[PDB]
Formats: C-alpha cells, structure tokens, sequence
C-alpha cells in the first residue's frame, strides 16, 4: 500500500558508549594492613566515553543461562 | 519413531565427550543456538562459536574464549553436534503447550509426550496424560 | 559508575550527528584498553 | 580505464624497494655523496638481506599504530581536467583489449613452423624481441601462440625470446570515450632520525627515476614531475618529533570508458526509382 | 580433477659449474673467467642453449660441467566437488 | 597491534612495535592461535609456517 | 630431474551448477533466485573464496537450494626448475 | 470516462524462446548460437519484426519458437465528478 | 494476449467548473471571486492533488460556492506487452 | 523547571534577531528528544 510513500520513526534504542581516551588512567596501593604481606591492588581507572551513532552495532550476543528469574524455591 | 533428536541426560557424560573433543550443541530461549568446545593444545579451557552450519572450503567456524556456566549445561539441552538434525517437519514441537478433548468430551489441556509417524508419512502425536494417538487436526496449539 | 552524560548534536551541511562526552568510573583490577564497548541494556534513548 | 594511481604506487614501489633494499652495491651508488656515518649507519639498520629493521608503506589514516622507524606514507591529493579531444573521443577499437603483458617464451618446433606459446590470447602483437620479421617468414598470431616459417630459420630452433603482447578480452567493437587528467599525488618518509628520513628521501628518488622505464607509466601515466617540501616536525607532542619531508609527484592519465557498437553493416540495397 | 591445462617453457639456458668446490659461477673478468662463486641455483651466471651460441662462444676454464637448465611454468585450473 | 605476515617475516621475526611482558590474545584469519605455534625471543615473535 | 618447485594460486571462488541442467548460475534477482544461466565457466556468478571472504552472506539462499552444486573453482602456476646435465 | 485517449505502439518485434527449458535467449555466440539464457520477458534476444529482416536473416537453431512481442503505451485523461 | 501491463500517473490536480456557464475558472481576484474563464480544459486554475498537496488553503472561499463543480483531472500512463505467438 | 533564561539579541545586516539560552529540569521517567518543543501560556514577553 506504500509504494512511494513516505515513512517516519520515534524509535528508543539501547544506550551504548566506546572508550575514545583513559583519563586518570592508573592509581594504586600497597595494602599491607591486616595482609600476611603486601599486597598491590589497581584502584578505578576514570574513561572518556563516546557515542555510537555514526557506526552502529547490534547488541553482543551474551550467553544465556538456563536459571529462570524469580524462582520459587522450597 | 523418527532419528531426529538424541538429547543427552546426564552432564557426567557431557563431560566426557568434552574431554574426547568432540563437538556439542546447546540451545538456548528465544536465541540463537551455541556450539561448545573443549580448545586443544596444552591449555584447556571452554570454546563457543555462534555458527553453526558444517565446516567446508567455502565455511569455517570461529571459535573463542567464554566462561561457559554449567547450570547453562545441566537445564538446557545438548546434542552431538555431527548428529543433530536440523528440523522435523511437524506442526508442533515437541514440549509445547496443547489443548485437546477427552474421550468423555472434556477439554483439556497438555504437554506433547511424543511425537511419531507413520511410513505414509501421517504424523501422530501422543501427549501427557493420554496414551492414545492423536491427529493433527485434533490437537490444538495453545496461545501463549 | 557514569557521570556528565552528553548527547551533543552538530548540525551540518552532511546531516545532523550525535555526539558527546560520557565520563565513567570502573571497579578494581580492571584494565580497560582503548575504543573499548560498553552499552547499557537498561537505559533507552529516543531517536527520529 | 579508469585510474587508481595510489594502488600502482603501492605495487611499483613494494617489490623494488625491496630488491633495492636487498643488496649493498646499489645502496652504495645511490648514498655516494652522503657521509660516511649516515651511509654506513642506514646501511647497517636497513640494507641487507638480513637485516633486522624493516621498513614499510601504507596509506594514510591507519586504525593501527604504524613504525615510526622508516615508513612512507602515501596520500591521494588533488587532481584536474587538462585537455579534451572532440567529442571526448581518444581511440577505436575493433576488439575489446586488456592491459599490455610482456612474457617470455622459449620457441618451439612445429611440422611447419616455428612458434612462441604465451599464457593468454593475443588481441595484438607490438614486438618480439630483436626480430623484424620479413615477409618470407610470414608472421602469423592464432589466438594463444605466434609463429613464422620453419625451414629457412631452422637454426633458432630453442630461441630464448620474450614477447611484449595484449590481452583479448572480446571480438566485439566499440569506442573510447574519456579525457586526460593531471593528478598531483603527495608521498613522504617518516622517522624520529632526520638523517634516516634524509636517505630514505633519497631512495624514493631513486626508484622514481627507475620506474620510468616500466611498462605500465610508459603507457599510461606519461609526464612524470616531482616537487619537494621541507623538513618539519610532523609531531611535537610525542617524547620525540617525528621529521618528514614530504614530495609531490604528478601524472597524466587518460579516465576513458568504452562504449559498444551493435551496428554492423553486412548487405547493400541499390536499387533505382521511377517517375 | 583438471578442466584446462597449458605448459610453456619460460627459459632454457646452459649454468656453469665448478667441479670440486660446487658452485656456480656469478660474475666474471673481461675474458670471463670466474671471479666470484654462488651458492644460488637461478642467480648463477647462464646463456642461451641454442647452438648458434655454443659456436658463437667451455671458452674460459676446464671445469667443464656446464649445466642445461630448463624453465617449465604451467598454466591449470580444477574443479573439485563437494 | 597488528601485522602482516610474508615468506621474508617468518623466517627473520616479526619486530614489535611495543614491547612484551606477556601475552593475552592471539588471533588471524584461521582463528586463535595456541603455545605450541608461536614464540618470542629478544622481542620479536617468530611463528610456523 | 625437477631442480625445484613452487606453487602459486591466482583465484580462488565459488561457482554453482544445476544438478539437472547442468548450466552455471549467472544473474539472480531481488529474491536471490535464479534468473539467467550459462554454459561458459569463464562467465558464472563467482563467490570469492580467498582467505578473506569465507562466512559470506550474499548466497544463503541460494546455497540452500538443493538443485544447485558448489564447486571450488581454483587456478593455479606451478615453477618447476629443471637440471639436465650437460 | 474519458476525455481524450491515443494510442502508439512503441516497439513491434520477434523474441526467441527455448521448447524444453522454457527461457528466453540473452545471450549468443559469433554465428548468434545460444551461449546464455534468461527468465525475463523483456532482457531476451530480440529482432526487429518486418519481413525485410525475416528475408535478410530460425536461422541459428531447431528450437523453432519465436514470439511476435508487441508494445501497446497508450496516453489517456479523465474527469472523475465529484 | 495482455502478456504483463502497468500504470503510471503522471499528473492529478483539481479542475472547478461552473454548473450553468459550463466554463472552467483561470483566474480570481484578491478577495479570491472569480475574475476570467476559459472553455480550455488544458488551461485553467489547477490545483494541485498529489499525495503531498491534498488538505489545500488557498482555495477555501472558492471550494464553498455553490455555483462551481470541483474536478479531479487525473493523466495516466498504461504500458501493455503483447505477445502474440509466432 | 527553568533557568538562566535570556533573549540573547545580535544586531547584524539581516536584521535583529532573538536567541538566547534557558537551562531547563524535568521530572522523573520522562525521556524527551531533541527538538522538542514547549511553550509556557503564563509568561507574556514584550516584543515591537
């Protein structure tokens, strides 16, 4: 029936993000109390995040696990 | 009967084939089927791939690193990969909600139980509760 | 964890495009490399 | 036909920077007025079959960090319209021609003459070389080989000739549309060692001047000119500045189309009227 | 199996060899008697195999193991089934 | 970082660009690639045939 | 007495024969199915089959039709380097 | 209805179709024997239909079909009331 | 012997005419009455109908008169192909 | 809510011209888009 109509969307889209630049890249600690020695642990690195709009991907295609959501248990 | 499916029951010999290398098949809901491997070499670790047709000159499989979930193993069903067959031709699947009438005229609902053939090719179904066989017309796929 | 979400948009003689800055902070032990991929199932943005 | 001048570059300059590169003596005549250090240094990074440094060539924008030892880096630039012909007409063909090959082929004896095999079909002969057939032998092509009169050249019976030739592609014929284009296309050496970019600078001068006699620019990209930039910083952001100086180089091709003819002319109807 | 076949012969030269150290000549003086050796077997110095040459010019040494080196290229193509 | 392989490269080493502490992930057309086809010395990587 | 040898692949592509007619697929339309044919290998519906371009996606349906027959076309030169003695 | 209409015939001519397969001929060789094949009406092998060229030239092979194609463009208006 | 056939429209505007004087209107005013007639369908005040144009202003004084007979002037363009055997 | 609102004027060759920014907060839920429109019936602005 729309041959050579025109057609138009609102559309909702899932937020995506790529990471253009590591900022505050790498902060660290020497834990050493209440250790039996010390311990080196990286603390949160800080990204600069970007949109995807000019190429786009489809959603990963994470496995699935077989355990249903909100299960009754007894 | 029909050759068409061979699921496996247990994950100890799930386990087993994985250790001899052979290929598996695992579906999933509402998603695209995953094929499962054990990676060869010194190091052993889990595999997956999304394809799943036969490798050939004109298509091979990719294959990567995943921290596949054993309850994905024990809930979901698995096959043989170089076994499995693609589809059976039969309206219903199998595991799938049915409605019915009983042989004193009440309505019922059901599970399929089997599902069968014969060698015209008439398909017969057998559901739960119910050891008669049953067309396909008298059966009737529920609405989710 | 994100912050200062951005949905910049340029206007231009090409078309309009959108871009922006969104500034995240990870969990621990965690080395994120570069033009790696986030996405956010949850969170839903209208477009035309 | 059309164009793609940066592809050809990329294909001319691979392999012969690379034989170039291979062996010592022709580094030493191309370095002969540099100094000894930056000569003998160059030659001990680069020259060699085996040599441990490498280096490389690729266009422009790469995803991919790229070395930054020795690298050349290739970009398009720009291009114009320069002359035109009637009707933008350049040549007629009566059969669909390919690019021009040179092969070489050993003769061969046959019951009544002696022939070349080639790989492919000829559409048309240009030289055999250091023969001018006469008209005794009889030159003759017959789709894939080439022959000429046996008994009175029987002594070349093992002639170790090389044939330049043209490809067949069709029997149909046609016309080629198209004009001449003067395209500019920018070429430059990158090292964080301004004496590295120096003689690399001088290398790719070399090989312009060695591929003049190639086949393929003899034949289509004729008017071959060069012009050189100064040395820059091209980063200063880096711990390091990257130097290059970058060249231009121009060419003249011919963008040309061609366009089949269905019509062919095969009788004749003359006949006279009455009043 | 082979749907279409064609052989050609690229070259057909004559190699020289030396008979006790084993190998072929490179470059040569104005007499063209050996100066340098290879190990190489293409890159090794070669004239044509016809007879007009070998009357035109064995001449430069008695190490006289002269080598007839042959090029055979070939041209195929293969349809294999599934 | 990424490469590309010739009859020259195999046998010579691929030199790196950066250099090496460890490995994550190795990969090419034909898919990953394991310990027993590849290594590195003085580094650069060498790889079979 | 073969000196040496070498081996070298020029193409390497897909090409696709009727069971029945025995003719090689050239054009199909906007549904991918089958729209002209050839007796001409040199003129067919080539599939790249490099390195490259395996998993394609332009001919899913038309390699699930059971009428047609992949074949790999492949060429190839082969140097061979020989020694005669004398 | 109509308020005004003609009618022209755009193209008049003779297509050529195989017996057993069925399709339409596109393409053909040196003497105009049938090297291609097509399922379209329209692409296929066509030959002006007047006697003049029936006379000078079926004539390639025994798969004698051919098919008088004619083009019927016709031009018309209306005026539909309210 | 209709082998295929197809349909083209090439323009479709409105077209007023007078109930009594039987003319069609080419002109109006600024008030937009009616200034000149022509008895030339080719020649009148066309409005235009395509799908983008329908739901008009410019012509709402004019639509509401009685006096006047709106007209949908519709062009078309058919192609017939013939085969007719042998 | 609304703030910072100004009628930003440039004088140019063209003519005078009214733009200017206003920084605005929504409610919860609500997932507006770009160019989006509102008008506020209260607010009554002087022009001539």
């Amino acid at each position: 029936k729309y041959e050579n109509h025109t057609v138009t969307l609102k559309i909702l889209m899932t937020l995506r993000y790529v990471v253009s630049d590591i900022l505050k890249e790498s902060r660290y600690q020497y834990t050493k109390f209440n250790q039996p020695k010390s311990k080196f642990e990286n603390l949160p690195q800080k990204l600069l995040l970007k949109r995807e709009d000019v190429i786009v991907l489809q959603d990963p295609y994470k496995v699935n696990d077989g355990i249903e959501e909100d299960l009754e248990i007894q | 009967p029909i050759q068409d499916a061979k699921p496996i029951d247990d994950i100890v010999d799930i386990m087993t084939y994985l250790k001899n290398g052979k290929v598996l098949r695992v579906k999933q809901d509402n998603q695209g089927d995953i094929l499962v491997r054990m990676s060869p070499g010194k190091h052993k670790f889990t595999e997956v791939s999304r394809d799943l047709d036969k490798e050939s000159f004109y298509y091979k499989r990719h294959w990567v690193l995943y921290n596949v979930s054993v309850n994905s193993l024990i809930t979901f069903d698995v096959y043989l990969d170089e076994e499995y067959s693609e589809t059976t031709k039969v309206k219903y699947p199998k595991d799938t909600i049915v409605e019915y009438t009983r042989e004193d005229q009440e309505k019922d609902v059901a599970m399929i139980k089997e599902i069968l053939t014969d060698n015209n090719g008439n398909y017969f179904y057998a559901l739960i509760g119910e050891t008669m066989l049953f067309d396909e017309n008298k059966l009737n796929k529920v609405k989710d | 964890a994100i912050q200062s979400q951005e949905k910049g948009t340029n206007q231009l003689d090409i078309g309009i495009l959108d871009t922006g800055t969104a500034i995240g902070t990870t969990q621990l032990e965690k080395r994120i490399s570069y033009r790696d991929r986030f996405t956010v199932p949850e969170v839903l943005m209208p477009q035309q | 036909a059309i164009t793609s001048v940066d592809s050809y570059l990329l294909s001319e300059i691979k392999p012969r920077l690379n034989t170039v590169l291979e062996n010592c003596y022709i580094i030493d005549e191309v370095l002969k007025d540099f100094d000894y250090q930056t000569r003998e240094s160059f030659k001990e990074a680069f020259c060699g079959k085996n040599a441990q440094h490498e280096v490389t060539v690729g266009f422009n924008f790469p995803k991919f960090k790229n070395n930054y030892e020795a690298h050349y880096l290739i970009q398009l630039g720009q291009g114009q319209e320069t002359k035109n012909s009637l009707g933008s007409i350049q040549s007629s063909y009566f059969e669909a021609t390919g690019d021009t090959l040179v092969e070489s082929s050993t003769a061969i004896r046959e019951d009544d003459k002696l022939v070349f095999t080639v790989s492919k079909p000829i559409g048309e002969l240009i030289k055999v070389e250091d023969i001018e057939f006469a008209k005794y032998d009889n030159l003759q092509v017959e789709g894939n080989k080439v022959s000429f009169k046996y008994q009175t050249n029987e002594d070349y019976e093992n002639y170790n000739a090389n044939i330049i030739f043209t490809e067949k592609k069709n029997d149909s014929k046609g016309l080629v549309k198209g004009f001449t284009v003067e395209e500019q296309v920018t070429v430059v050496g990158l090292s964080f060692n301004v004496d590295v970019a120096r003689c690399l600078d001088a290398v790719l001068k070399m090989i312009l001047i060695s591929m003049r006699d190639s086949i393929e620019e003899q034949q289509t990209f004729q008017l071959q000119n060069l012009s050189f930039g100064d040395i820059a910083p091209i980063i200063e952001d880096g711990d390091s500045m990257i130097f290059g100086r970058p060249t231009i180089i121009k060419y003249t091709s011919s963008l040309d189309l061609d366009y089949t003819i269905t019509q062919d002319i095969n009788k004749l109807t003359f006949k006279e009227r009455k009043d | 199996s082979i749907e279409k076949k064609e052989e050609v012969i690229a070259h057909n030269e004559v190699v020289f060899r030396s008979l006790t150290q084993g190998l072929y000549v490179k470059e040569v003086d104005i007499y063209s008697d050996v100066v340098s050796y290879t190990k190489d077997v293409d890159e090794a110095l070669a004239m044509p195999n016809t007879i007009n040459f070998k009357n035109s010019r064995l001449i430069m040494n008695l190490d006289l193991e002269p080598l007839n080196k042959i090029q055979k290229v070939i041209y195929e193509t293969h349809l294999e089934g599934l | 970082m990424i490469y590309f392989v010739n009859k020259d490269r195999i046998k010579k080493g691929i030199p790196l660009y950066y250099d090496v502490k460890e490995i994550t992930y190795i990969a090419t057309q034909d898919g990953t690639v394991y310990e027993e086809d590849y290594e590195i010395k003085n580094n650069r990587l060498y790889l079979n045939e």
